[PDB]
């Protein structure tokens, strides 16, 4: 029973903070602020049970920022194989990557 | 030092095997100070400096008023520690190669799946490139406490009122 | 997906401002 | 008289809690009788803690100042004169 | 009557609760502590031994 | 996920059997509670600041106010345990039975 | 007398000068004469690391002036 | 207890009850949560005895632990999600969590150790507050989550309620025992509906709360506590043990009593659903259920038992205490079975 | 450079505690119509450094019924943390710049009184034991004024930020904005480091040593020196946040004089309290802790709340 | 990293006067110098006997005002804030709550001892 007296009354107890996408102290976005919007606004009042494989994408993408699971697994495997290259001599860092070259500023 | 925080949470667990095999209370209260301290350490690494300093002074005043007890009411005749019983002794052992275990198959092994997925990449990599400008983010965002959650406050306030009811009450007799 | 479209070096080459933030 | 004789008995015995209930009623009432809440407030809001992003002139802006100091947009004088 | 309507041995021996739950205090009393505010101490002259 | 959740999770989840088997002492079941709340608050302010929550960082506060309250009424349940049996043994606690 | 104490707290005096002047000449020693820069906030230590790249020697104290453009 | 204190600390449960079943954010589900327990202990310990201060500590821990897996199951869904929201859950694992949390909240089995021993250990006053208005906040959590409760958990849970909570009511003598165990099982009959319809599930425990509350308070007002003692009721006073009779066969769920509606409803609602073996075991498994009630009511009313001779100094005098919801709530309890159809009402 | 600092900042704060040694016992003999140490070296200079030989020199004892482990640990938690205290101490520029600089002094303190429990604790003697529980029951009574006291002078600052006390006293001492609230401080200061009419931990006259009773030689001079400490220590923050100094960026010596001086006059009073007033009961401690000073923290931290917004006078945030 | 390195330097100093004090001086122990010191005769009973707290009541509610305390600390940085009225009135109210409870717990003889 979500009896809901803040909708009824007007008042807003909680909703608040429910989201990072919502008004925050001096406007500090949130990490994701942008794919929580997108989702937000793609699965708004379409129900529940149709949020979840229409608007499906947006919440994969919302997810993979928050987590960033999939970007984690890539730079794994760059790594990987950049360690594997290096241990046979196939590869060579560039300067700027060996700490060789002034960063720009 | 590109894995300060992965040593420091291994020292987390490790307080947390040492007092969850139950030692003396007494023992268990350094246990729960170590995990504390080690947990503000963590949480200061991440950019929680006002967060981290608060479990550390908290736990640190909490656990004085447990070991007032342990001294009153806990108190045995000849207090165990970590190498005093069996029990305890194989409940920290088995503490400990669990962690260890845990921690050798998440290193060598890169993407490891016990219930979650987790991945062997340094913590380092998680974190944003954004600017924060002249704020303190995290202090910002507790400060609007009294701004944005004034009904938080008031229930906050209210469960610590009754709190002491509940206490008054409760030892009374 | 697809692949991250990104500006080649040459065209994000300024006459930067080398001074100090004093 | 009541009450004469009910302060006059509590500084007498228990002057601590005389004053710390005075000094607490006052930070409740003071704040309210006061002038300067309101300058407390628009200093708060004058402190430009974020960039002012700027918005696009679509020609019909009269009151939005599209300067770099010219005498549109809100002013600081007041805080100038505190 | 009883604690449970099919009781067995190893209930049988367990009796019923209180007619008003108030459990018979325990004799368990509370050991005070023996201090030896003895000779040595500062406060005690020097030759008096004060068991309290 | 980083190893850093990794392991906070792994200390809830030691905390929760601690708790979970008691030994004698009512006192080291309050400790693994303390624990339990310890290491949701690290998960919870790992979140919230990886995230950049801002409005949110004051969930752990919050959750650290309940945590020490519900510590205070188990250190008052443990003063009436040993008032009425001596010990805060687990095992005076026996009178109600199934 | 009473004047026979302050051999000791001038000695005290001294051992816990020491620290204070110690910091602040280290601070200067290894600033380029000049106080040690606060980065208290995000933005400071943003022109912390801009002016260490700008100095091309990776150390922020050796400010580059007017000289350096163009 | 002061009577100030007192109204204050029931004020302060049902408002940690009205917080859970108001708010919109998880973090202030656990704080309604975390309140009802800090004002439930000193309810529950009202009245200081050795197994009222038993019953506080292990209702503290059960409800500590619980807790403490809620707030870890929102810690991971917020991970997982980047929401507070009560809304489906987003991970499998958290919503696990959160359900055996809730369950060990609610009492259901085998999370059921709990009750039994609190209920006996606490009085009739708040043994009435522990059965009935403490199930109202977990049941709202779990009907505002329960399109992403996983259906072979919650089934599991309710028949293991049902049929540990009718194994358990057999062998019990202490009236408190036998209303514990009763809800039990009615608290795995209301879940069992919970991932089909969840308007059924508040059906029930309306119907519940309503003959829980009619014979907790018949209770109160013989002030009885096992079958010996309430036995000698009907020397005394008939009536209450009559109308005892009446709400034990209700909640036996025998027609044309109220009992009948939540039971017929929620087959009804499974038998929709193509779940046949389910609601079948279930409606047999209650038959242990009407058993232990049928005997209570044999050594209460159908049978008369040996008094005393003091009873005879009792007769001369009247109750002195007035419950003024009893009538009511015995009556609710057993002549509405002529009105279901206003189950829309609930929708 | 910064190994070089951490030394100039230990080592000449262990020569000050082993000089107060002697700055005490001579202040308390004048004071008593007597004289110091006066014949170990000229005017008694070398006193503390024959005593801490004779420590370090003197056998230690480890008690037959002591737990070893923590009766060791216990001294070095004391130790490290009294010199770890000053790590943030704005003199004028501190060696570790924090932003929350005060809740570090707060935890650091916190943590300081366990090397008394775990040594009263180890120590597994009835007398060890009732220093400990007093050493707890002195905790409990100072620490929530000690953070209101210290939350209140702080509202005037705009942040935790200990250098920035300087800043605010450019032109005033905070003492004249908050003297009662310097007054309750410096009381619970007192308290908090086991000192003048608080020193019931370790209780000379009625619990013969206290929690350090059953310590001798090098862990007893530990506990001694990590005691000294803490008393400089929180001079120094008391002189800081109240009597604040004058600072010429370019001159910074000027500052570190005035705060050098002023933090000894804070501890000339500290062993001028000692010499003149009898001993508070424990009991007596927490009920006056309790029941004086938290009802007037309580209302002078509503007053400083509200003084900065009904006066238009928010200190910045930065 | 300057923090760690501080902490290190000091734990290690503290150590090694341990060290030094355990290891330096000349050693001769026997029974009787490591018995416990109970004023030149021997204890009764055991130190690890259970020592009664006659203010735990007073503890159970310091951890409450140590979350209060923890509450409050936000209060500097609150300040900046330009709802000032809810944020005073928010303050004012925790502080009224906090002296209420004190009031509650010394009226009803909470804060006496025994």
């Amino acid at each position: 029973p979500f009896f809901d007296v803040q909708k009824r009354l007007g008042l807003d107890l909680d909703r608040w903070m429910t989201i990072q996408s919502a008004e925050q102290p001096h406007k500090i976005p949130g990490r994701c602020h942008a794919f929580e919007k997108e989702w937000i606004e793609c699965a708004h009042g379409i129900g529940g049970i149709r949020a979840e494989k229409e608007c499906k994408i947006e919440f994969d993408d919302f997810v993979e920022c928050l987590l960033r699971q999939k970007t984690m697994k890539r730079l794994s495997a760059i790594k990987r194989q950049r360690d594997k290259l290096i241990k046979e001599g196939k590869y060579t860092p560039p300067p700027h990557h060996l700490g060789k070259e002034d960063p720009r500023p | 030092t590109m894995y300060i925080a992965f040593i420091l949470s291994t020292i987390f667990v490790i307080g947390f095997v040492g007092f969850s095999s139950k030692p003396s209370p007494i023992y268990g209260g350094l246990g729960l100070i170590v995990s504390g301290g080690v947990g503000c350490g963590i949480v200061l690494n991440f950019g929680g400096s006002f967060l981290g300093l608060m479990v550390f002074l908290i736990y640190l005043g909490g656990m004085l008023v447990v070991f007032g007890y342990t001294t009153a009411m806990a108190t045995e005749m000849y207090p165990e520690v970590w190498v005093s019983n069996k029990t305890v002794f194989g409940a920290f052992v088995s503490g400990l190669m669990m962690e260890f275990c845990m921690v050798y198959y998440a290193l060598k092994e890169e993407e490891v799946e016990i219930i979650f997925k987790f991945n062997g990449l340094g913590d380092w990599v998680i974190y944003d490139t954004g600017d924060s400008g002249f704020f303190s983010e995290e202090a910002m965002g507790i400060a609007a406490l009294y701004s944005y959650g004034t009904w938080l406050v008031i229930v906050t306030g209210w469960s610590l009122l009754i709190g002491v009811v509940v206490i008054m009450e409760i030892t009374r007799g | 997906p697809g692949i991250v479209e990104l500006p080649t070096l040459e065209d994000l080459k300024v006459q930067e401002v080398k001074v100090s933030s004093s | 008289g009541r009450i004469a004789s009910f302060l006059k008995n509590a500084w007498a015995k228990e002057p601590v809690l005389v004053a710390s209930f005075a000094i607490g009623g006052l930070a409740i009432i003071l704040p309210s009788l006061s002038p300067y809440t309101n300058y407390a407030i628009r200093i708060n809001r004058a402190t430009p803690y974020n960039y002012p992003v700027p918005l696009r002139d679509d020609g019909n802006m009269p009151d939005v100042p599209s300067h770099p100091q010219d005498p549109q947009g809100p002013s600081l004088e007041w805080l100038k004169n505190l | 009557g009883g604690a449970v309507m099919y009781p067995t041995k190893e209930t049988a021996h367990w009796k019923p609760p209180p007619w008003n739950d108030v459990d018979p205090p325990k004799d368990t009393l509370v050991s005070n502590l023996t201090l030896n505010f003895g000779p040595q101490h500062p406060a005690a002259h020097g030759v008096l031994r004060l068991v309290m | 996920m980083p190893l850093v959740y990794m392991n906070i999770i792994m200390a809830f989840a030691i905390a929760l059997a601690g708790l979970l088997m008691y030994r004698s002492h009512l006192m080291s079941s309050l400790l693994c509670l303390e624990g339990m709340m310890l290491s949701l608050f690290i998960m919870s302010t790992l979140i919230i600041l990886n995230t950049h929550f801002t409005l949110a960082n004051m969930m752990p506060i919050i959750l650290l106010v309940f945590a020490a309250c519900e510590a205070a009424l188990g250190l008052s349940l443990l003063v009436m345990v040993s008032n009425t049996y001596g010990t805060d043994y687990v095992q005076n606690l026996n009178l109600l039975q199934c | 007398m009473w004047f026979e104490i302050l051999p000791g707290i001038a000695v005290m005096a001294a051992c816990l000068f020491i620290p204070g002047m110690a910091t602040a000449h280290i601070h200067k020693f290894t600033n380029g004469g000049k106080e040690k820069r606060v980065a208290h906030f995000s933005y400071q230590w943003n022109l912390m690391e801009r002016d260490r790249c700008i100095s091309g020697v990776n150390r922020y104290h050796v400010t580059k002036g007017l000289e350096n453009i163009d | 207890m002061n009577p100030i204190i007192y109204t204050t600390l029931i004020m302060t449960v049902m408002s940690g009850t009205m917080l859970v079943m108001i708010s919109s954010h998880w973090l202030l589900i656990w704080i309604g949560f975390e309140m009802n327990l800090l004002a439930m202990i000193p309810v529950l310990m009202k009245n200081f005895n050795p197994r009222a201060t038993e019953a506080a500590t292990k209702y503290f821990l059960t409800q500590a632990t619980a807790s403490m897996m809620l707030m870890m199951a929102i810690i991971i869904n917020l991970l997982y999600s980047g929401q507070w929201t009560i809304t489906k859950m987003f991970n499998p694992v958290a919503m696990t969590m959160m359900t055996m949390a809730l369950a060990m909240k609610l009492g259901l089995s085998p999370f059921h150790f709990w009750v039994p021993e609190v209920t006996q250990g606490i009085s009739l006053q708040a043994g009435l507050l522990l059965l009935t208005w403490q199930k109202l906040a977990p049941l709202s959590v779990l009907c505002q989550i329960s399109q992403s409760i996983n259906p072979n958990l919650m089934l599991t849970m309710a028949m293991l309620s049902i049929l540990i909570g009718g194994w358990g009511g057999l062998n019990q003598t202490q009236l408190r025992k036998i209303m514990a165990y009763s809800s039990i099982a009615h608290m795995g009959w209301m879940t069992a509906v919970l991932p089909y319809n969840t308007t059924m599930t508040i059906l029930n425990l309306l119907i519940y709360i309503t003959m829980t509350l009619a014979m907790f308070m018949l209770l109160i007002h013989s002030s009885a506590t096992t079958t010996l003692s309430l036995s000698h009721t009907w020397n005394k006073m008939p009536v209450i043990t009559s109308l005892m009779m009446v709400t034990l066969l209700s909640m036996g769920g025998l027609p044309p009593l109220s009992g009948f509606m939540p039971k017929w409803m929620i087959i009804q609602e499974m038998t929709k659903n193509e779940s046949i073996i389910m609601p079948t075991l279930m409606a047999m498994t209650a038959l242990l259920n009407l058993y232990f009630y049928m005997r209570l009511a044999y050594s209460s009313s159908l049978t008369m038992f040996p008094s005393t001779n003091n009873m005879k100094m009792k007769w001369q005098f009247e109750h002195t205490k007035q419950m003024k919801l009893l009538p009511t709530m015995i009556v609710l309890s057993t002549l509405v079975l002529p009105m279901t159809p206003a189950l829309s009402s609930l929708n | 450079m910064f190994m070089i600092n951490i030394l100039s900042l230990i080592i000449p704060i262990l020569l000050a505690v082993a000089f107060l040694t002697l700055v005490e016992r001579k202040v308390l003999g004048y004071m008593q119509l007597r004289k110091g140490p006066n014949v170990v070296g000229p005017y008694g200079l070398l006193q503390p450094i024959a005593d801490a030989l004779k420590l370090f020199t003197k056998e230690p004892l480890r008690p037959a019924t002591s737990s070893i482990s923590m009766f060791i640990i216990a001294p070095i938690l004391a130790l490290s943390l009294a010199l770890t205290m000053w790590v943030p101490l704005p003199m004028p520029y501190p060696l570790i710049n924090m932003n929350l600089g005060v809740l570090f002094m707060l935890a650091m303190s916190s943590l300081a009184v366990y090397s008394i429990l775990w040594s009263g604790w180890a120590s597994n003697s009835k007398y060890a034991l009732i220093g400990a529980l007093r050493a707890v029951a002195q905790t409990i009574s100072y620490e929530v004024t000690l953070a209101i006291i210290l939350l209140s002078v702080l509202l005037m600052n705009g942040s935790y930020t200990l250098s920035t006390l300087i800043t605010t006293q450019e032109h005033i001492w905070m003492i004249f904005t908050s003297w009662p609230l310097a007054m309750m401080w410096f009381i619970s200061t007192l308290a908090e480091t086991n000192r003048a009419p608080f020193d019931l931990t370790e209780g000379e006259s009625e619990l013969v040593s206290g929690f350090n009773v059953e310590y001798a030689a090098g862990p007893f001079a530990m506990f001694f020196m990590a005691e000294y400490a803490n008393i400089i220590m929180m001079n120094a923050f008391t002189a800081i946040l109240f009597l604040g100094a004058s600072h010429d960026p370019h001159t910074p010596e000027l500052y570190t004089i005035n705060f050098v001086l002023k933090t000894l006059a804070l501890t000339i009073t500290f062993l001028w309290i000692r010499a003149s007033y009898p001993r508070f009961r424990y009991d007596q401690l927490m009920h006056l802790l309790w029941k004086s000073f938290l009802p007037l923290t309580l209302a002078l931290c509503m007053w400083h709340i509200s003084l900065p917004i009904m006066t238009a006078s928010i200190p910045p945030q930065s | 990293m300057n923090i760690m390195l501080t902490l290190l330097t000091n734990v290690t100093l503290a150590s090694l006067l341990v060290l030094i004090a355990f290891w330096l001086p000349q050693l001769n122990a026997y029974s009787e110098k490591t018995s416990p010191y109970e004023c030149g005769f021997d204890p009764m009973g055991s130190a690890r006997l259970p020592f009664s707290m006659k203010f735990f009541l007073v503890a159970i509610t310091f951890l409450l005002f140590d979350l209060e305390i923890a509450l409050l600390l936000p209060l500097p940085w609150a300040s900046q804030t330009n709802n000032l009225k809810t944020m005073l009135t928010m303050a004012l109210f925790l502080l009224i709550l906090l002296a209420a409870s004190l009031a509650y717990e010394w009226t009803q003889k909470g804060l006496e001892w025994a």
